[PDB]
RNA sequence: CUCGGAGCAGAACCCAACCUCCGAGCAGUACAUGCUAAGACUUCACCAGUCAAAGCGAACUACUAUACUCAAUUGAUCCAAU
RNA sequence: ACCA
């Protein structure tokens, strides 16, 4: 539960709720899935250091800008030109 | 005791004729390359300029015309001196462009002939089509 | 192909003048 | 300390490139403006020919390209 | 080939086979292609790649090449960090 | 193999385990002239153990 | 051995006797624009046609919609003759086209474009995004009275629904402003369904609004027989289309037996059949309206699921199909030595009874 | 040289359809060719040989050439080799239900 | 054999990582000097011909 | 005496002759003619030869491009030079 | 210079 995790910063809990929304089930559980190994050690190895992953990037905050993804093209294209559709009011 | 809300089938069944495409995941019809023009587009820009008339499409490549705007229009006549000329190209392009952006058409490939290609009049609907936001390449397929 | 009532519908040197110097 | 060794001549000749690349461009653009030259020269010097063609057309060429370099010279 | 050595009576291995050839434990034979160091200048990429690829041989070839070696080139090994480890052994291979 | 040798009592793991012991308990076969130079223990069977 | 061709072969009807004599296509354009006529035309041999071209029924689409407008064309090219007459006759136009200066007034061509060829476009828009395929099983409608729906954003900005563009379930979170052109006394139904959102059946839609026995273009005052919901397009799932449907009315409909209870989050109960729910009221009511948005995924669904649907928010992956090898041979004879890696199961490695 | 796969068999991507030295046949739908004129499947599915309507490209000079001497009325038409996917891009899934 | 237009030359990357590649070109042309691809640093540099390896 | 094209050998492929003909033992452009990898072709073996999606790097807005024009334009292993 |  990453609400009532403890044991990681407060902002941190914050960040991390909002960049991995999708990894929050609808009881505010954090789950996370390795199965790129055949054993079990190995697997809760990836898992924990997912965690331990997930922990170092929200702190640092990284500012950097990272190179433009090929599917983020296309939104921000499609983004832009929704933006434009956007009309106002007939008397302000 | 199951919730009936929670009743989901393990497939999707996404029937919208542009889900696939608008996810840049369907497949464009490659090859056709000893011949002109290529099929390898989900929608293109087609000009038709005639004697009289100036005519612009954007069609998929099924054959089924999307959206269109021609001078032979009373909408667009009525505001034309002359509709064969390089203002009537340009006219053109600023109002598909945004009959495109209302239909939802982004991204489209326009197949020009070099001559076509390097005409001014040409030259003035394509940017009216850049400025009205439509972008005339269209992202890569994804395979992966 | 030879065989079949299309062929030849590729026939096209015919359409055109010879011009063989 | 040869791995540093290397690294470092590396980034040592890596920072020169960026130079060394517009120069050799420059330099590729200066030769490139000669071709272009050397072929209007030949063109003009047949034009005077005036289609005076016969077997007095090759050393006709030669005489009046080293004529041109003795002025050029001077 | 020697099937019986005067000193030992027994089958000697061709060793010109040892030098080009690596025997897989399950029975299959990799070699290099011929020619993949020749004339470079004049093949293409295309063509060079193809002939830095280690490739298998065929049935004829590798019953040729385990008649022209003893058992001991057959042996499983077991050396660290064996490059080709992986390769030892077939996995979903019917008939 | 290595649990499998505890459980049929071939191996005691209440004494040190070196190469005697599981040569003894005919754990695995070592073949110094065949260049062995011992016993590496592999993970398979690490779940279980 | 020769099969005599079943039809006229191409190029037959041209007389090869006065060659030089005959008309050449001394242009590319020129015979591009016979080359394209020629490939339209049916054929007897095998075409593209044929295997990739959607197979359409040969039965004509029935028409369901409102018979067209009565219009003089006489009175109409006259008056259209003469404000081309009085453009031409101004010096400033012609030297404005002249320059490349001049300009078209969108506003007005949109504005124009409503009433003229708007309702006919939308139609074959609506064609391609299969709207009369899902909605109607193939029976076709002219949307002859332009429906303007707009989504509220903030407080100054306003989101149109238009056909096709993009509208977030944020942006539609709350009902959108609905207006259009109506006559007193006239009886309206307004519904919002989405095509592509069913979680259980393919073939079935979700009613997400439903507006009976409006009076003319009051749409406050209609009957709010189903609730506004606003669209939960599933994570990873794609684009759904969204599609409005103004209905005109013969007489007031009693619609009790079909209405919703207020709130309605049961997904069972929102299931709708729009060719079910028209064919039983088509005698008493016409489409006349169409306007739709598409929608994907944002986070704003993942409210609807949990709060105002009360389930655990689906997730879907779009999966390709297992990479084709052919069957692995014992001797793989010129196969680099990766080939073996085509048929692993695993990379880590393995030790047999060791 | 010559066809690999007549007409109706099944192709996976990759499999060369056709070899020739002359263009024999032309790609169409989803059918690539190879520097050699090897003509290929691009997708997996099934092979179809159609007559169409050729039109070349504006910049190959010499068919170009070719058209603007033939009469009005006259088209080209050439064989194309075209394969016609058999299966879809892919499918959706459920995945989660969190 | 005596015939002889172009030759076959060692092109050295000028970043210094040793790579190395093989181009043809005319015998009385002068020596080349291209912009290349380096795998090394994995970006186009300046490479200088430093010894025919033979005659073609 | 090796290699390509045409006929013989008319239409999938293959097909001999101290058979009939004509050619090749290169030039030219590049300098990503970089890397990598599904699936395939194949000169009746083998060796050798061939084509290629996707991917990584690049390049990039109107025939070109992750596989230059070109028909052959060619030589295994060992060994030698580095 | 010219081993294979």
């Amino acid at each position: 539960h990453l609400a009532t995790a403890e044991w990681i910063a407060e902002p941190v809990r914050q960040k991390i709720a909002i960049t991995h929304k999708n990894k929050i089930n609808r009881l505010g559980e954090l789950i996370l899935t390795s199965e790129s190994s055949r054993y079990q050690f190995r697997n809760l190895a990836d898992c924990l250091q997912k965690i331990r992953d997930m922990i170092t990037e929200a702190s640092q905050t990284p500012k950097e800008p990272t190179k433009e993804d090929v599917k983020l093209h296309r939104i921000r294209i499609e983004n832009m030109n929704r933006e434009r559709l956007r009309q106002k009011r007939i008397h302000s | 005791d199951p919730v009936e809300n929670e009743a989901v089938a393990p497939e999707f069944t996404n029937r919208n004729p542009r889900n696939l495409e608008l996810l840049s995941v369907a497949r464009k019809e490659r090859g056709w390359r000893t011949v002109f023009p290529s099929r390898e587009f989900w929608h293109r820009l087609r000009v038709i300029r005639t004697q009289h008339h100036v005519e612009a499409l954007v069609e998929h490549q099924n054959g089924k015309v999307v959206v269109s705007a021609s001078t032979r229009e009373w909408a667009i006549k009525k505001h034309l001196y002359s509709t064969r000329n390089v203002v009537a190209c340009e006219s053109i392009g600023r109002v598909l462009a945004q009959r495109c952006l209302e239909a939802g058409i982004n991204f489209m490939v326009y197949q020009p002939t070099p001559w076509e290609a390097a005409s001014d009049s040409m030259k003035r609907l394509q940017s009216a089509m850049t400025e009205g936001g439509v972008v005339l390449r269209e992202p890569q397929r994804i395979y992966e | 192909y030879k065989t079949k009532p299309t062929h030849g519908i590729g026939k096209y040197k015919h359409l055109i003048k010879a011009e063989e110097p | 300390q040869k791995r540093r060794e290397r690294e470092q001549h590396i980034a040592e000749c890596m920072a020169k490139m960026p130079q060394m690349i517009v120069n050799w461009q420059q330099q590729q653009r200066e030769n490139w403006e000669k071709a272009q030259a050397d072929k209007e020269r030949r063109a003009r010097l047949q034009a005077e020919a005036q289609e005076l063609l016969g077997y007095q057309v090759d050393p006709r060429s030669a005489r009046f390209q080293e004529l041109l370099q003795d002025l050029e010279k001077k | 080939l020697t099937y019986f050595s005067a000193r030992k009576g027994k089958r000697k291995t061709v060793k010109a086979v040892i030098d080009r050839f690596l025997r897989l434990h399950c029975g299959l034979w990799v070699r290099r292609k011929a020619g993949y160091k020749k004339k470079l200048w004049k093949k293409t990429p295309a063509r060079k790649k193809r002939l830095r690829e280690f490739v298998f041989c065929n049935k004829t070839q590798s019953k040729l090449l385990d008649k022209m070696t003893t058992s001991f080139w057959k042996r499983r090994n077991w050396y660290v960090d064996d490059p080709y480890q992986k390769y030892h052994d077939r996995t979903n291979l019917k008939v | 193999r290595l649990q499998y040798l505890i459980d049929l009592g071939r191996v005691d793991p209440s004494q040190p385990i070196d190469l005697t012991q599981l040569v003894n308990g005919r754990g695995v076969t070592i073949q110094p002239l065949k260049r062995d130079y011992g016993v590496q223990l592999v993970e398979e069977g690490a779940d279980t153990f | 051995r020769r099969t005599p061709p079943l039809g006229p072969m191409p190029n037959s009807d041209i007389d090869l006797s006065n060659l030089e004599r005959l008309e050449k296509y001394r242009s590319f354009d020129r015979y591009r624009r016979r080359a394209e006529q020629e490939a339209q035309a049916p054929h007897w041999w095998r075409t593209y046609r044929e295997y990739f071209g959607e197979k359409t029924d040969p039965k004509e689409k029935i028409d369901i919609g409102l018979p067209p407008p009565k219009v003089s064309r006489t009175q109409q090219l006259l008056e259209r003759k003469q404000a081309i007459q009085e453009l031409r006759a101004n010096v400033e136009e012609e030297r404005a086209a002249r320059l490349r200066t001049a300009s078209v007034p969108l506003d007005a061509v949109r504005a124009e474009w409503e009433r003229t060829c708007g309702p006919y476009h939308k139609q074959r828009l609506a064609e391609y995004y299969g709207l009369y395929r899902d909605l109607f099983h193939g029976a076709t409608f002219v949307p002859r009275v332009p429906l303007h729906v707009a989504y509220a954003v903030g407080e100054d900005d306003l989101m149109p629904v238009y056909c096709g563009n993009e509208v977030t379930p944020t942006e539609a979170a709350q009902a959108p402003e609905v207006t259009y052109e109506a006559e007193e006394g006239s009886l309206w139904t307004l519904l919002l369904t989405s095509l592509d959102g069913h979680l259980l059946e393919p073939d079935a839609e979700y009613l997400h609004w439903l507006l009976t026995n409006i009076p003319g273009n009051r749409v406050a005052e209609g009957q709010v027989t189903c609730p506004y919901l606003p669209p939960f397009p599933a994570r990873g799932s794609g684009i759904h289309r969204l599609a409005f449907l103004l209905f005109k009315q013969d007489q007031p409909i009693d619609f009790s037996e079909d209405a919703r209870p207020s709130p309605c989050y049961q997904l069972a109960q929102r299931t709708f059949r729009t060719f079910d729910f028209y064919k039983k009221h088509q005698e008493t009511m016409t489409p006349a309206g169409l306007s739709f948005f598409q929608c994907r995924w944002d986070d704003s669904v993942t409210y609807i699921f949990h709060q105002l649907l009360d389930m655990r928010e689906p997730v879907f992956e779009f999966v390709r199909p297992p990479p084709y090898h052919p069957k692995q041979k014992r001797f793989p004879h010129r196969q680099p030595l990766r080939y073996l890696d085509r048929y692993r199961d695993s990379h880590e490695p393995t030790y047999g009874i060791y | 040289q010559g066809i690999k796969k007549m007409e109706g068999h099944y192709v996976h991507a990759g499999n060369i359809i056709a070899t020739q030295r002359h263009f024999r046949w032309h790609p169409g739908a989803h059918v690539g060719v190879g520097k050699n004129k090897c003509l290929y499947a691009l997708e997996e599915g099934i092979v179809r040989y159609t007559k169409e309507v050729y039109v070349p490209h504006p910049r190959n000079t010499e068919a170009v050439d070719l058209i603007t001497r033939l009469p009005k009325g006259a088209v080209l038409y050439k064989t194309f080799v075209h394969v016609v996917p058999a299966k879809p891009e892919g499918t959706f899934k459920l995945v989660a239900m969190l | 054999k005596s015939k002889s237009k172009n030759i076959l030359v060692r092109m050295v990357s000028e970043a210094g990582t040793g790579f190395c590649f093989n181009t043809k070109r005319n015998r009385l042309r002068e020596k080349l000097t291209l912009l290349h691809y380096d795998p090394v640093v994995k970006q186009r540099v300046l490479f200088v011909e430093k010894k025919k390896i033979r005659s073609l």
